[PDB]
DNA sequence: TACTAAA
């Protein structure tokens, strides 16, 4: 005769490493009515009385919300009811894990329950979904003693774990409600102008019959990007410089190349006139040294967002590519969770440990060896958003063991760990001013004293260069063949991802895990193409959305509108507005900006003409 | 005296037309130059002016400026940049005045910084160049030690640009 | 026949 509590995270290996952790070494483990979720058993103090232990995991989102089924058939329902005159209910996500029976089943006579889900915002929406599962079942309350409980963490280790065990709170109801008001906002706006283009572009040009023309706060947004890059490609008129250089020949062996103190002219006769003023001179005299210490800073901790920029630019692998690879690796146990946001290393993390395990790989045998004999520099402080932990190894590995799509990916987790943990790179820079007539010119060069993560990631290394000559104020130097070079202004290129993966993080479109989904679906619509460079040139589709967007109201493809909604969004979120109140007014001004687009489409059909 | 006045404002700097100094005057009951000049300063000098300036500067030839003078910009661009970007800083300011005195246009390039001078310079201001001033290939070297700004309040058609 | 987003 004793109570059970029972404990829900978001994914099973999250739950096996807390059960471990929470149980020393006592842990029996059995398979379930899903087949892709565990049972962990145990025995324990709780509340001042001995407990049974019950650890299961549900598989992220168990719910998402969709309309009923008369209003799903696309032919029976004018796109505008969809706004104001339409059900929604919560339907089962993956409904072949049979989640809700799974939580039912297993919460039958437990006592207490303890959500140890993430600590993000839809972290509490996923609470309340389990609590909606399980609470009819629990049994009872015998009294005004709680029953609902929350853990907060970030890290896993032993330290972290106990006091979270040690120091539980209360969910949160605000931020749950915040989470349906934006599935409920997303879902009737993108709903609604989706059917509306999608019928009527289907009735009048027969080229894109059988095609989706889809709308939504991000997919939009994110074309209007690349079609606004487009554009200042389209509208760009070339120029011409004047740049003028010269060349000194001191010490009879070395042929130094100026560079001019004033970068460029743009008018051709004070070009001329300044070159007529240098030619006709035999010396140039020195003028100022220097010999200043820099430092090259070292990397910081490793983040989804980097990780996808770097696969895109230097490795080659798209975003959706690179994420499976990732989840991969996460699953087989060679990596951390491959969705963080944190850039900051726990203050209990077994760094010394991580660095330990990859000591015997070829390529960093010396660099590890030679660290753990002389000590770790502390990594840098950044962002400590209660995500998860940022991306290092776990596992040893080899180019045999491992695939040759995934061991690239591995070699740059492990070398950015290493890079971070290392010491950092300095150099000497000297620059030497020369004067021939009235103007100046300028000779700088680059030597490295001690490289320090260069080894590591020897792609981020400061370039070799010879020596600046000795020099003192006052000596003259024969100087030989200065001219006048003549160059063109470049246009701009299309948009890579890596640069759309940043615009869409400075503007907060699209979350960790939603980037390489938008940015597949601007790709299959599409909308969009991808050429040589991993760069993404818009299709005459998506130009003439865009255009036509930007000629009926601009306000649906401006990259602010998200963030006011998110702020405005906020407001129930912190309890200082009112879930009913905030709804039906974003409603309303999306409902009345249906309408205005509606009867005004021809603007984007007269352009529509031209191109299809 | 006329003649007094016309010589204060020879060593003040300020070559004018005799009619210019006749339509500009206020009453020729106790005329004074200071008020003179105030007055003069607030006006184009495209009708008021007269012609000091030597030919052919806009060429060669001539070699250096003599007098301190008093020119009138007409319009200033920032060389060292595009003309899409003008706000760009990779590159040090150099700016191109062109200059008038009434009947000759000349162009000037400055040479060293001068902070008296800007970007958004109201057109029409007038400035002083005392001393020497180098003539290369037709351009007005101006530098911080021989210019200097008078100011200027005249009607802007710039704002409409 | 789909749609939007989010773990
Ligand atoms: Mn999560
Ligand atoms: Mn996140």
């Amino acid at each position: 005769v004793m109570k059970t509590v029972l404990m829900v995270a978001e994914m099973p290996s999250l739950a096996q490493s807390i059960a471990k952790i929470l149980s020393r070494g006592s842990l029996s483990s059995h398979k379930g009515l899903n087949g892709a979720c565990s049972v962990h058993e145990y025995t324990g103090t709780f509340a001042g009385q001995p407990v049974r232990f019950k650890m299961t995991s549900v598989c992220g989102h168990v719910m998402t919300l969709d309309f009923l089924g008369k209003y799903n058939k696309w032919d029976k329902v004018d796109p505008a009811e969809l706004f104001s005159q339409a059900p929604t209910e919560k339907k089962e996500a993956n409904p072949k894990l049979n989640m809700v029976k799974f939580l039912q089943v297993e919460g039958r006579g437990c006592d207490y329950i303890v959500l140890w889900l993430d600590c993000d915002k839809e972290g509490e929406n996923i609470c309340f979904e389990v609590l909606d599962a399980v609470l009819p079942v629990m049994n009872k309350a015998h009294g005004g003693e709680k029953t609902v409980f929350r853990a907060r963490f970030s890290s896993i280790t032993d330290t972290d774990i106990c006091n979270a065990m040690a120091c539980l709170g209360e969910p949160d109801h605000n931020e749950a409600l915040s989470v349906d008001a934006r599935q409920e906002l997303d879902l009737r706006i993108g709903c609604a102008f989706t059917r509306f283009q999608t019928k009527y572009f289907q009735g009048k040009y027969g080229d894109l019959d059988s095609s989706l023309i889809s709308f939504g706060p991000c997919q939009t947004p994110t074309l209007g990007f690349c079609v606004e890059r487009h554009d200042k490609i389209q509208s760009f008129k070339p120029e011409t410089y004047w740049v003028l250089q010269a060349k000194v020949n001191t010490d009879k062996d070395r042929s130094l190349l100026l560079d001019w103190d004033r970068v460029r002219v743009f008018d051709r006769e004070i070009a001329q006139m300044f070159l007529n003023m240098t030619k006709l001179e035999k010396e140039a005299q020195v003028e100022a040294t220097s010999r200043k210490e820099k430092a090259k800073q070292r990397p910081l901790a490793l983040n989804t967002v980097e990780m996808l920029r770097v696969a895109s630019s230097s490795l080659g692998m798209g975003p959706q590519h690179a994420m499976q690879t990732a989840e991969r690796l996460y699953t087989q146990g060679y990596i951390s969770y491959p969705r963080t946001e944190t850039t900051h290393y726990p203050e209990n993390f077994d760094l010394k440990g991580s660095l330990r395990q990859q000591a015997n790989h070829p390529y960093w045998a010396d660099t590890v060896k030679r660290l753990l004999a002389e000590g770790i520099n502390r990594p840098r402080k950044g962002h400590d958003a209660g995500d998860h932990p940022p991306i290092t190894p776990m596992k040893s590995a080899t180019e045999a063991e491992l695939g040759g799509d995934a061991w690239r990916l591995y070699e740059y987790i492990t070398r950015h760990f290493i890079a971070t943990v290392s010491h950092d790179c300095k150099y000497l820079q000297s620059t030497i001013s020369f004067r021939i007539g009235p103007e100046l010119f300028t000779c700088s060069g680059k030597t490295v004293l001690s490289p320090g993560f260069t080894e590591v990631m020897p792609w981020q290394s400061v370039p070799l260069e010879e020596s600046l000559p000795t020099c003192q104020r006052g000596d003259a130097f024969p100087v030989g063949e200065v001219k006048m070079l003549e160059k063109q202004t470049n246009p701009p290129d299309y948009l890579t991802e890596a640069e759309l993966i940043t615009l869409m993080e400075k503007h907060g479109i699209g979350t960790d895990a939603s980037i390489p989904v938008h940015i597949n679906n601007i790709c299959q619509r599409n909308y969009v193409t991808v050429e040589s460079g991993r760069r993404l040139k818009p299709t005459n589709l998506g130009i003439v959305l865009v255009h036509g967007y930007y000629k009926i109201d601009a306000e649906l493809v401006l990259p602010t509108i998200r963030s006011a909604v998110e702020k405005q969004l906020n407001l129930i979120a912190q309890g200082k507005a009112d879930y009913r109140q905030v709804l039906g007014h974003t409603l309303d001004v999306f409902k009345r900006k249906f309408h205005y687009f509606v009867d005004s489409i021809a603007g984007m059909d007269e352009l529509m003409e031209v191109s299809f | 005296m006329a003649q007094v006045a016309g010589a204060a404002l020879s060593q003040a700097g300020w070559y004018l037309s005799d009619e210019g100094i006749e339509a500009c005057t206020s009453s020729p009951d106790k005329v004074n130059v200071n008020d003179i000049i105030l007055i003069a300063l607030n006006t184009d000098l495209r009708t008021i002016g007269k012609k000091f300036l030597p030919s052919d500067i806009n060429s060669g030839k001539v070699e250096k400026l003599e007098g301190p003078c008093v020119l009138q910009i007409q319009k200033i661009r920032n060389v060292a940049a595009p003309k899409d970007n003008e706000e760009s800083q990779a590159a040090p300011r150099m700016l191109r005045l062109q200059m008038t005195d009434g009947h000759i246009s000349c162009t000037a390039v400055e040479f060293s910084y001068m902070s008296k001078i800007s970007l958004n310079t109201p057109p029409g201001t007038k400035v002083k160049l005392s001393g020497i001033v180098d003539i290369k290939n037709g351009f007005l070297l101006l530098n911080d030690s021989n210019t200097t700004v008078l100011g200027g309040e005249v009607e802007h058609l710039i704002e409409k640009w």
